[PDB]
């Protein structure tokens, strides 16, 4: 009996197939979430420098009560 | 120049240690008639020899 290398293929493991594909991101979807992060950024940011008025007036005070001083 | 003399003015000047007088902002409420009265004074005479 003579015994040499077999043949075997199964699968072909598929020639040549695209794996580059869109994920995730769409186009006009992201724009809704990153001009959407600008517009809650502002909103939060500028409420806090509302309450810092809230601690400045206060602060200038303290030196218009001391006279003392 | 002809200064004050050494006697000066206030006996025991100060109470404590500062910022005890910057966390109590009741100072301008309360007590403001000799306050507003030597401010009066020195922005009308800037000398201290005549508003002390």
């Amino acid at each position: 009996x003579x015994x040499x290398x077999x043949x075997x293929x199964x699968x072909x493991x598929x020639x040549x197939x695209x794996x580059x594909x869109x994920x995730x991101x769409x186009g006009y979807s992201m724009f809704a979430v990153g001009i959407g992060a600008l517009l809650f950024g502002y909103w939060s940011m500028m409420k806090w420098n509302r309450e810092r008025r809230r601690l400045q007036i206060e602060d200038f005070e303290a030196r218009i009560a001391l006279m003392p001083l | 120049e002809l200064p004050s003399l050494e006697d000066l003015k206030v006996q025991e000047v100060k109470v404590s240690s500062s910022v005890l007088k910057a966390a109590a902002h009741h100072y301008g409420a309360q007590c403001d008639k000799p306050n507003k009265e030597f401010m009066l004074c020195r922005w009308e005479e800037k000398d201290p020899r005549r508003c002390l």
